[PDB]
């Protein structure tokens, strides 16, 4: 009778039981296959053999694109990670902003017809993160492994006409750090070496408040350079790579994208909303996702938004300590609300209407 | 004339008196300004998510009584001047 919460990311699955403080199961959203003879392994079991296996990510840029492999991830989630029978548990799932209607229907079809869930619900990831912050109005910056979104939300509901999508997130930043590390003579190329650079990115990168000055003083700076110990015991040293990497979020041309940066897409998103709610959005900028973890990102965002907004506008950037999992925590909170029990889509209702019911109740 | 309600922690709607001291950071309140055909939904800074969610639902039902009134969600610390004059 306990509800399940599953947040399917491009990089990581966050799954657990409604009412838990945090996701019990966090594991890679991959399916690996051995190269020879042209079975499969899911999640942690795929990475444990990352050498002999070819990896596929079933979710790309937050959108499910490989449904057979997605089914394996859901089966793995239920039976291996959570150790439940899905037909016994209402299941709350998440989706990306602007998820196509056919995808939402397919997800519902699979949950009821393949896994026989007794009930389910699909919620927008950014909406859950706002709820987790204690708000029903605000604008969320959700940046994970595969996609970044700006999502304005008013009185509980996202405004899809004003949502911005940016195909720039943590995986692209890791790839960029790999590239600029060649300037110090370092070669990181393989899948495993990419994982090392991801860890370097997470441990040593930060967002400069004034990028241009940070660059110009990088030479004379005593404390910019940091060391990192590799698995084999070898040490590397990096300097301005620490902040050039996540600067890409504000200057996507660093990787050859001419999209605006996340500060500008935040502004553009707000400007597509009605004048009378912009003040509420400026005062409630909530960040979520692993790629908003960089030290300094909130202060830089405050600075940039202030330069674009009206001079008298109250601006506040909220970066919760739990933002790596706030989407999941929001779903735990929602699925535990007594008022939400009417919002579940039951098997009875699916058998009557079919997958189209998800558009009406979600 | 002006009325004032409160959305409780146990979901009820209760009337309250509609001036100055009723404001408190942990409440969600509704004020009906008949002169301006406006329903103010006031949320305090420390209002828990589930009163905010239900404050939206309470304002919508009260608005069934006055279907052409304007519904204006407002927040502690940044209320419109018209609202401020309304109470003090
Ligand atoms: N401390 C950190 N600093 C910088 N980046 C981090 C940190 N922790 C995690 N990340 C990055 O966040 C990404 C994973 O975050 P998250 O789980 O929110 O993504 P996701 O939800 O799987 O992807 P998406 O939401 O884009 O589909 C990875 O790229 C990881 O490198
Ligand atoms: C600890 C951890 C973090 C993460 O975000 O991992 C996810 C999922 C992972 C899947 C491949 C990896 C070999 C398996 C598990 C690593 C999971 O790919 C990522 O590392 C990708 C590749 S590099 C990067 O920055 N994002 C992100
Ligand atoms: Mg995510």
């Amino acid at each position: 009778t306990t509800a399940l919460v599953c947040d399917n990311g491009s990089g990581l699955v966050k799954a657990g039981f409604a009412g838990d403080d945090a996701p019990r199961a966090v594991f890679p959203s991959i399916v690996g296959r051995p190269r020879h003879q042209g079975d499969s392994y899911v999640g942690d079991e795929a990475q444990s053999k990352r050498g002999i296996l070819t990896l596929k990510y079933p979710i790309e840029h937050g959108i499910i694109t490989n449904w057979d492999d997605m089914e394996k991830i859901w089966h793995h989630t239920f039976y291996n990670e959570l150790r439940v029978a899905p037909e016994e548990h209402p299941t709350l799932l998440t989706e990306a902003p602007l998820n196509p209607k056919a995808n939402r229907e397919k997800m519902t079809q699979i949950m009821f017809e393949t896994f026989n869930v007794p009930a389910m619900y699909v919620a927008i990831q950014a909406v859950l993160s706002l709820y987790a912050s204690g708000r029903t109005t605000g604008i969320v910056l959700d940046s994970g492994d595969g996609v970044t979104h700006n999502v304005p939300i008013y009185e509980g509901y996202a405004l899809p006409h004003a949502i911005m999508r940016l195909d720039l997130a943590g995986r692209d930043l890791t790839d960029y750090l790999m590239k600029i590390l060649t300037e110090r003579g370092y070669s990181f190329v393989t899948t495993a070496e990419r994982e090392i650079v991801r860890d370097i990115k997470e441990k040593l990168c930060y967002v400069a408040l004034d990028f241009e000055n940070e660059m110009a003083t990088a030479a004379s700076s005593s404390s910019l350079e940091k060391s990192y110990e590799l698995p084999d015991g070898q040490v590397i040293t990096i300097g301005n790579e620490r902040f050039r990497c996540p600067e890409t979020l504000f200057q996507p041309s660093f990787i050859g994208m001419e999209s605006a940066g996340i500060h500008e897409t935040t502004y553009n998103s707000i400007m597509k909303c009605d004048i009378d709610i912009r003040k509420d959005l400026y005062a409630n900028n909530v960040m979520s996702g692993g790629t908003t973890m960089y030290p300094g990102i909130a202060d830089r965002m405050q600075k940039e938004i202030t330069a674009l907004a009206p001079s008298t506008m109250k601006i506040k950037i909220i970066a919760p300590p739990e933002r790596k999992y706030s989407v999941w925590i929001g779903g735990s909170i929602l699925a535990s609300l007594s008022t939400f029990q009417q919002m579940w889509i039951t098997k009875q209702e699916y058998d009557e209407a079919g997958p189209s019911i998800v558009h009406r109740k979600c | 004339m002006v009325e004032a309600f409160e959305i409780d922690s146990d979901a009820k709607l209760t009337e309250t008196k509609a001036r100055a001291s009723t404001i408190d950071t942990e409440k969600v309140l509704v004020f009906i300004d008949h002169d301006e055909k406006t329903i103010y939904l006031w949320r305090g800074a420390k209002a828990e998510l589930f009163k905010k969610l239900m404050g939206t639902r309470v304002a919508a039902k009260l608005s069934h009584n006055y279907p052409k009134y304007r519904i204006r969600p407002i927040t502690e610390g940044s209320e419109p001047a018209a609202f401020l004059d309304l109470l003090g």
